[PDB]
C-alpha cells in the first residue's frame, strides 16, 4: 500500500500546464 | 400576489425545523457524558500499580504494558460483587473480554550485505502483504495460531500509524479474575509479545441497566518499527433495546414524520427542477436544497440499515458466555451522528432564505452577496501563500517539533498562530536561525498586511452598497 | 510557461521526491529521546549523578540482548582549556560565558 | 576520548576504574556523548549527541538533540537527488546567462530594480541547493567508506552528514515557497483580479515607512491590536478600483 | 443525595457562617461533590455609624419616593410614545429595581429575632437556608441597580458637542446592528448545536448547550485547547475549528467594522455640513 | 462601599480551606473536592468533617448539625 | 532659508536625547521591574510558629493571630551564624529595622441619648483634630516615652486606610539575635498594643554590601473607623553611596551638562519672550514645548533635592552601633523612572521634528492638529462603561471567586479578559446565572462596538486629512 510520490507529481504538473496552456 | 406560496413555504420549513429539533433534541441526553466520563477516568487515570505513577494515557515501554494489563486493567474490570461483575455496582460486564494481536514475520526487510555480520533479523512496518501467518510459542490454543478476519467477524479499524486488520492471534479471557489473572501470567511467562508484534487489541462491553444504554471500550497500543509505544482508546454509549418507554414511541413517531417531510421536499423539488427552470445553479438556495435532501436520505439509509441486523445482540443473549461482537454497530452510530450533525447545520443554515421582511435585512443581505466574487478572488491567492508557509513549516520543523508532524497539523497551527494561542519558545530549540525568522515575517506578513484586506474590501463594498441605496431612492 | 512549470516539477521532484520517510524519521527520534528519558537527563544539574544515569538508563539501552541494533561503540569526549578559572560570586550564574 | 569499552561488564569495569581517578571533575568545560542509532525497518540512520557544558566549576547546564537522517552514497550510481541535483546546475546556468544577456543589452545602471536583484537571489540559491546536495552525497560516502575501513574499533562521527541533510532540506524548501510566491504572482491576468496585487504595491512603501517610524518611537502590538492597516487598504482600493472603473 | 449543613458564628468576627455540603449519586456510578459556603452579618449596630447607614437607608427611600411620585405625574403627560426615547423606559427600571431592592431587604431584617436566640447553643438544629437565599438575591439586585444608575449617566454627559456626535453615531446606527447580530447569532447557534452534537459526550467543554455558546465565545476571545478537539474527532473535527475561525475572523467580524465606520463617517459629514 | 466589609472574603475561603482543603485522613490524600466512593465519603465523615466541625477556625458552633439523604425505590 | 530652523533644532534635539540615553545606560539594571515585582510578591510570607501554620492572611481569629505573633515574627531579619546575622553574607548585622505607629483617641463625641448606658467606647474617625498622647502601662523602662516626629529625624505617614499624622510612638531592633529574641519573649509575655492604633509602618534599612546600593522596605498598614483595614508593602532603591568609581563622575558631569544645556535653553526662550509674541497660548503645538521644560525643571529639582538628601545623609555612620537613616532619600527609583520617561520624551520631540524630511511617510502620521482633543469623548465613555462593570463584577462576585476580591484588582482581571487572559472556571459556579451573561454582554459590548469605533474615528480622521492634502 506504499504510495510513489513520483507519478503522481510529473502527472499533476503536466495536466496543470495543460490546463493554463 | 407573491404571499400566498411564501407563507406556506415558511410554515412547513418552520413545521420540519420543529420536528428536527425534537428529533436532535431526543438523541442527545445528559447522563451520557459522565457514564463515559467515569468509564475513561477508571480506565485511563488510575496508575498501573501503587507505586508507579504512569497511567494508561502515558505508557512507555512494552514492559509497562504488560504491568497495566495486570493490575489497573484487572482492577477496573472485576469487582467484588457484596459470579457476575458490576463494574460500579449499576454497570454490568456482559460477556468476557478479549484480547488479539497483530505481529509480522522476520525477514520481512533485507538488511544491506555491507553490515549483515552484525543484524540478524529485520521487521517492516505493518502491511497485510508482510504479516505473519505460522503457529510460534507452545501452540495450543487461539492465541497460538492465526485466524482469518472472516472466521473472527472483524473489521479494519484506521489507528494513527495504520489500518490494521482483523485477524491475529486472540484470547478470550475468563469471566473471574482468579482465572483472567492465571492466563494473563501464562500469556507473559512465555514470550507472546516480542519484537514482532505490531499491535495490540482489548474490547469488551457493558450495560448499566439502570438507564437503558450500552457502553461498548475498546483499547489498541500501537507497536511502530522504529520502537516506542502508542496508545488510544474508544468509549462509545449505544442503546439497542430503544422501543422501552413512551417517550421512545414518540422518537419513533417523530422519526416516521421526518421520513414523510423529506420525502414531500424531494418531490417538490424534483417538481421544480425542470418546470419552473431548467438548469438552475445561479441561485445557491436550490443548491443547498439538494444537500439538504441527499444528506438526509443518506441519514434515512445509515439508520435502516444499522437498526435493521442486530443478530449479534441476539445470540449473544442466547450464550451469555461468550464474547459480544458490537464494533460495527459503534461504527455505524459514530457515522450517523457525523450525518445528522452536518444535516442539522444545514438545515439551521437555511434560514436565511426568509429573512428579508425589511430594507435594513435586504440591504444587508445584498452586501453580503455582491462582496462574495472578489472575496473569492481575494481567498485563492491568500491561501497561495498560506499553504506555501505550511509546507514550508512542514518541510524545516516538521520532523522536531511534534506540532508540524504532519500537513494538516501545520495548517491548524498556523490557523491557531492567526488567534495568537502558540508561544514561539519552543521552535528555536528546533531550528536557531530560521525559527524566529519564520515566525516574525509570517506574523508580520499575515497578521495585519494580508488580514486587513478582507477588512477593507467588506467595509468598502457595504459602503458603496449604502451609498448606491440612498442615492436611487432619492432619485426616484 | 512551460519553462516555469519544467522548473516547478524539478524543485518538487527534488522536494518531495522522498517525502515518505518524513513520518517515520519523526517517529524515530520521537522514540530515541523518550527511551534515553530526555527530560530526566536535563532534569540533573550536578556533576555527580550523570553516573548513576549513565549506568542504570545507558549501558541497558546501548549493551543488551537486541538492545536497538547500534552501528558502532559510543565514545566520550572532553575539553579542559588549561587556564583553569574559580567559582563565581553566589546567585544567578554569569549567562555570558567567561 | 574514551571508547567506554566492548562488552557490558567491560564497560562497568572501565566506567569504575576510570571514575576512581576524577578526570573530569575540577575544570572539565565540556564533556559531549554521541552514538549511532541505524535502523533496518525504514532504512533511516540517526545522530544522537548528548551535551554537557560546565560554565562555573559547580553548577552544569545540559542539552541533546538526536538528528535522524537517510545515508545515501554518491557512488551508489545515479540516485534520484543527484539527477535533480545536477539539472538545477543547469537551470541556475541558463537564469545566469539570461541575466547576463540583459546586463549588457541595456548597458549600465541596473540597480535599484527588484527584477535586477530578484534574479540573483534565485541564482545564489539554486546554486546553493545543487551544491549542498553534492557536498552531502560526498561527506556520507567518505564517512561511510571510513567506517567500513575499520569498523569494529572506529567511531566517525557521522554528524556531518546530519547537518548537511538538513541544510539542504531547508534550502530545497525555501526554493519552493519562493516559486510558489510566484505563482500567487502570476495571478493578475483575472481582469477583475488585477486590483489586489497593485493595491498592494502602492500600499507597501508607506505602510513600511510608518511602521518604522512606529516602532521607533516606541515591541507593543498598536497595529494590529485593533484596526489601522484597513484603512489605507481601504482607501487605496475604493480609489484604485474607481479608477479602474 | 446527600445533604451535609450547619451554622457558626466565631465570636472573634461578627459574621456568622451557613454551610452546606452536596454529595451527588448518579445512576451511572459515581460521586459529584458540591459546596456552597455564605457569611451574613444580622447585627448593623456596632458603632456611631449604625445610624448614618439608617440615615442613608431612608434618604435614599425618600429619593426612590420623589422619583417614583415625578413619573407618575410625568403619566399626567402624554401616556404612549413615551417609551421610545430609551431614557424614559430605563428610569422606570430604576424605580422597579430599587423598590424591589427595599421589600426585599425589609422583608429579610423582618426576620432577624430568631438569629440572635441560638449562642446558648440549644439542643435543635436551625432552618437557616432562608436568610441564605435572601442574601444572593439582595447582592445581585443592588448590583444590577447600581450598574444601571451608572449607565445613566449619558443622558447628562452627552451635551458637550463631541460626546453628542458620539451619542448620536451610537443612535443612528443600533438598528443596523441589531439587525445584523440577528443574523450573526443565527450562524452562531448553528456552529453551537453542530459541536454539541459532534462533541458532546468527550470534551466536558461542550458537556451542554449553553457550554457550548461559552466556549465559542471564548474561542473567538482566542482561548482554543484544541488538544481534545483533535482525538475526539480527527475527522470533521479540526473542519469545524478551521471553517469557524474563518468565517468569524474573516467575514463577520468586520461588518461591524464596516456599519460603525461608515455611520460615524455620514454622522459627522452630515452634522458639519449642517 | 458600606455594605460590602473585607473579612467576608477572607473568612470564607477560611473556611473553605479549612473543610474542602485538608486531606481526609493521615494516610491518603483524598479531600473533599475529590470525592471519588461511598467509602470515601464515609471517611470524610469520620475524617475532616468532624476535625473541622469541633475544632480546637477558632469559630464557635451554633445549634446542631443535621445530615439528610435522598433516595429512590426498588424496581 | 526655511531649512535651518528644522534642520539644526533637531539635530539639538537628537544630540540632547543620545545624552539622555548614555546617562540613563548606567542608571539602573534591566531587571529594575522585575526586581520591584519580586520585592513586592515575596512580603507576605511570614509563618505562625511550629504548631500552626497561620499566615499574615491566615492569621485573622484567636488562636491564629496567637499563633502568627508567638514565633518567627521577629527573627526573619537576624539568623545564626554557621555577633552577627547575615542570611546570605551580603546583609551583615550592620543597624537595626525601626517601626512607627500612629493611634488616636476614643471619647471625642457624645454618645445618643437612647444608646447612653450602651454606646461607650464611640470613637469617630481619626483626624489630626483627634491626636493624644497618653500613655499607658506601668512606667519601667524608655519605652514609653512621648516625642514628636520632627525631632526624631522621621516624617509623615502616607497610608492607604489611614494618612495620619507623625505622632505615635517607635521601636527599634538590635544588632543581634540574643538580646532581640529576649526583647521579644518580654514584650508578647503581655499587651503590646491597643485598638485606637490608626497607621502603622515599618522601615527596614539593609546595606547590601554585595552591590552597593542602598536598600529601603516599607510596609504599611492602616485600620479605618468605618471597619476593614487595607494593607500594602514596598521597595525603593535609595541612592546615597551611588559614589564609587569613575561612574559616579561621569553621571554627576552629565547632570551639569544638562542642567547647562537646560539654562541655556531657558535664557534662550526669555530672549525670544520679552522680544517677541509673549503670552500667547492658541497654537496648540507649543504646549509640547512647555511640557519639555517643565519636564526639564522637574528633573533638575530632583536632582537639586538627591543632592540635598545625600549632604544631609553625610552626617551618619558616626558609630558602629546604629543603623542607616535612609527615611528621607526614598524617592530614587521614581526619579529615574521619571528621568528615563523624559528621556524618551525628548527621543520623540526629535523624531518628531525631524521626520518633517520624509516626503509622505510620516505626513500622514501627523494629524494631532486635526484631533486636537477629538478623542477624550471616547475614552471617557469607555472608562464609564469599564467602571460600571467592574462595580457590578466587583458587587455579584466577590466572595467565592478568589479573584475579584478588590476593586483596583477587578479593573485589573477586566483588563486581562480584554488581553486574552480568561479563566471562566470559577465565575459559572459562583453564579450559574448572571455569572455567564456577565460574560458575554461584556465581551460583546467590549470586542465589537467599542473597540470596533476608536479604529473608526481616526479611519475618518485619516481619510479627511489625506482630502486636504491632495486638494491642497
Ligand atoms: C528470522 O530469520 C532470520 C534469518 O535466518 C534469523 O536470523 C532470525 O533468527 C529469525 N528470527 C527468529 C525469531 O527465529
Ligand atoms: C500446552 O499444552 C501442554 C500439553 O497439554 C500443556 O502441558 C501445557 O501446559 C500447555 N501450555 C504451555 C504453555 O505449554
Ligand atoms: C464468528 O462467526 C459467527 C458470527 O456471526 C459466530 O457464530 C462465531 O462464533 C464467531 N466466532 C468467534 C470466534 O467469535
Amino acid at each position: 500500500a506504499d504510495v510513489n510520490y513520483i507519478v503522481m507529481l510529473t502527472c499533476a504538473v503536466c495536466l496543470v500546464t495543460y490546463m493554463v496552456m | 400576489k407573491y404571499l400566498k406560496s411564501v407563507l406556506r413555504e415558511l410554515v412547513t420549513y418552520l413545521l420540519f425545523l420543529i420536528v428536527l429539533c425534537i428529533l436532535t433534541y431526543g438523541m442527545m441526553s445528559s447522563n451520557v457524558y459522565y457514564y463515559t466520563r467515569m468509564m475513561s477516568q477508571l480506565f485511563l487515570d488510575t496508575p498501573v500499580s501503587k507505586t508507579e505513577k504512569t497511567n494508561f494515557k502515558t505508557l512507555s515501554s512494552m514492559e509497562d504494558f504488560w504491568k497495566f494489563t495486570e493490575g489497573s486493567l484487572l482492577d477496573g474490570l472485576y469487582w467484588k460483587m457484596q459470579n457476575r461483575s458490576f463494574i460500579f455496582y449499576e454497570n454490568l460486564l456482559l460477556g468476557v473480554p478479549r484480547i488479539r494481536q497483530l505481529r509480522v514475520r522476520n525477514g520481512s526487510c533485507s538488511i544491506p550485505q555491507d553490515l549483515r555480520d552484525e543484524i540478524k533479523e529485520c521487521y517492516d512496518v505493518y502491511s497485510v502483504s508482510s504479516e505473519d501467518r505460522a503457529p510460534f510459542g507452545p501452540r495450543n490454543g487461539t492465541a497460538w495460531i492465526y485466524t482469518s478476519e472472516k472466521d473472527l467477524n472483524g473489521s479494519s479499524h484506521w489507528g494513527i500509524i495504520a489500518t490494521y486488520s482483523g485477524a491475529g492471534y486472540y484470547l478470550d479471557l475468563s469471566r473471574t479474575r482468579e482465572e483472567t489473572a492465571a492466563q494473563v501470567a501464562s500469556l507473559k511467562k512465555n514470550v507472546w509479545l516480542d519484537r514482532g508484534t505490531r499491535a495490540t487489541f482489548i474490547d469488551f462491553s457493558v450495560y448499566n441497566a439502570n438507564i437503558n444504554l450500552f457502553c461498548v471500550v475498546r483499547l489498541l497500543v500501537e507497536f511502530p518499527a522504529t520502537g516506542g509505544v502508542i496508545p488510544s482508546w474508544q468509549f462509545q454509549p449505544l442503546k439497542l433495546i430503544r422501543y422501552v418507554t413512551t417517550f421512545d414511541f414518540f422518537l419513533a413517531a417523530c422519526e416516521i414524520i421526518f421520513c414523510f417531510f423529506i420525502f414531500y421536499y424531494v418531490v417538490e423539488e424534483i417538481l421544480e427542477i425542470r418546470i419552473h427552470k431548467l438548469h438552475y445553479f445561479r441561485s445557491f438556495w436550490n443548491c443547498l436544497d439538494v444537500v439538504i435532501v441527499v444528506l438526509s436520505v443518506v441519514a434515512i439509509g445509515i439508520n435502516i440499515y444499522r437498526t435493521s441486523n442486530v443478530e449479534v445482540l441476539l445470540q449473544f443473549l442466547e450464550d451469555q458466555n461468550t464474547f459480544p461482537n458490537f464494533e460495527h454497530l459503534a461504527y455505524w452510530q459514530i457515522q450517523f451522528n457525523n450525518i445528522a450533525a452536518v444535516t442539522v447545520f444545514f438545515v439551521w443554515i437555511k434560514l436565511f432564505k426568509f429573512i428579508n421582511f425589511n430594507r435594513t435585512m435586504s440591504q444587508l443581505s445584498t452586501t453580503m452577496s455582491r462582496c462574495a466574487k472578489d472575496l473569492f478572488g481575494f481567498a485563492i491567492m491568500f491561501f497561495i501563500i498560506f499553504l506555501a508557509y505550511a509546507q514550508l513549516a512542514y518541510l524545516v520543523f516538521g520532523t522536531q517539533v511534534d506540532d508540524f508532524s504532519t500537513f494538516q497539523e501545520c495548517i491548524f497551527t498556523q490557523f491557531r498562530i492567526i488567534l495568537g494561542d502558540i508561544n514561539f519558545a519552543e521552535i528555536e530549540e528546533a531550528n536557531r536561525v530560521l525559527g524566529p525568522i519564520y515566525f516574525t515575517t509570517f506574523v508580520f506578513f499575515m497578521f495585519f498586511i494580508l488580514l486587513n484586506m478582507f477588512a477593507a474590501i467588506i467595509a468598502d463594498t457595504y459602503s458603496e452598497v449604502k451609498s448606491d441605496l440612498a442615492q436611487q431612492k432619492a432619485e426616484m | 510557461l512551460l519553462v516555469y512549470m519544467l522548473f516547478l516539477l524539478v524543485t518538487l521532484l527534488a522536494s518531495y521526491g522522498d517525502a515518505s520517510c518524513h513520518g517515520h524519521a519523526y517517529r524515530l527520534q520521537s522514540a530515541i529521546k523518550q527511551e534515553l528519558h530526555s527530560r530526566a537527563f536535563l532534569a540533573i544539574t550536578r556533576s555527580e549523578e550523570l553516573w548513576p544515569w549513565m549506568a542504570h538508563v545507558l549501558l541497558p539501552y546501548v549493551h543488551g540482548n537486541q538492545s536497538s541494533p547500534e552501528l558502532g561503540p559510543p565514545r566520550l569526549r572532553q575539553v579542559r582549556l588549561q587556564e583553569a578559572l574559580y567559582p563565581d560570586p553566589p546567585g544567578p550564574r554569569v549567562h555570558t560565558c567567561s | 576520548v574514551q571508547e567506554l569499552g566492548l562488552s557490558l561488564e567491560e564497560s562497568r569495569d572501565r566506567l569504575r576504574f576510570l571514575q576512581l581517578h576524577n578526570w573530569l571533575d575540577n575544570r572539565s568545560r565540556a564533556v559531549f556523548l554521541e552514538l549511532t542509532r541505524y535502523s533496518p525497518a525504514v532504512g533511516l540512520h540517526a545522530a544522537v549527541t548528548l551535551r554537557l557544558e560546565f560554565p562555573a566549576a559547580g553548577r552544569a547546564l545540559a542539552a541533546l538533540s538526536v538528528r535522524p537522517f537517510a545515508l545515501r552514497r554518491l557512488s551508489a550510481g545515479l540516485s534520484l537527488p543527484l539527477l535533480t541535483s545536477v539539472c538545477l546546475l543547469l537551470f541556475a546556468v541558463h537564469f545566469a546567462v539570461a541575466e547576463a544577456r540583459t546586463w549588457h543589452r541595456e548597458g549600465r545602471w541596473r540597480v535599484l530594480r527588484l527584477g535586477a536583484w530578484a534574479r540573483w537571489l534565485l541564482v545564489a540559491l539554486t546554486a546553493a541547493t545543487a551544491l549542498v546536495r553534492l557536498a552531502q552525497l560526498g561527506a556520507a560516502d567518505r564517512q561511510w567508506t571510513r567506517f567500513v575501513r575499520g569498523r569494529p574499533r572506529r567511531f566517525t562521527s557521522f554528524d556531518q552528514v546530519a547537518q548537511l541533510s538538513s541544510a539542504a532540506r531547508g534550502l530545497a524548501a525555501s526554493l519552493l515557497f519562493l516559486l510558489l510566491v510566484k505563482a500567487a504572482q502570476q495571478l493578475r491576468f483575472v481582469r477583475q483580479w488585477s486590483v489586489f496585487g497593485k493595491t498592494l504595491c502602492r500600499a507597501l512603501p508607506e505602510l513600511l515607512g510608518v511602521t518604522l517610524g512606529l516602532v521607533v518611537l516606541g515591541a507593543l502590538r498598536l497595529w494590529g491590536a485593533l484596526r489601522l492597516g484597513a484603512v489605507i487598504l481601504r482607501w487605496r482600493y475604493h480609489a484604485l478600483r474607481g479608477e479602474l472603473y
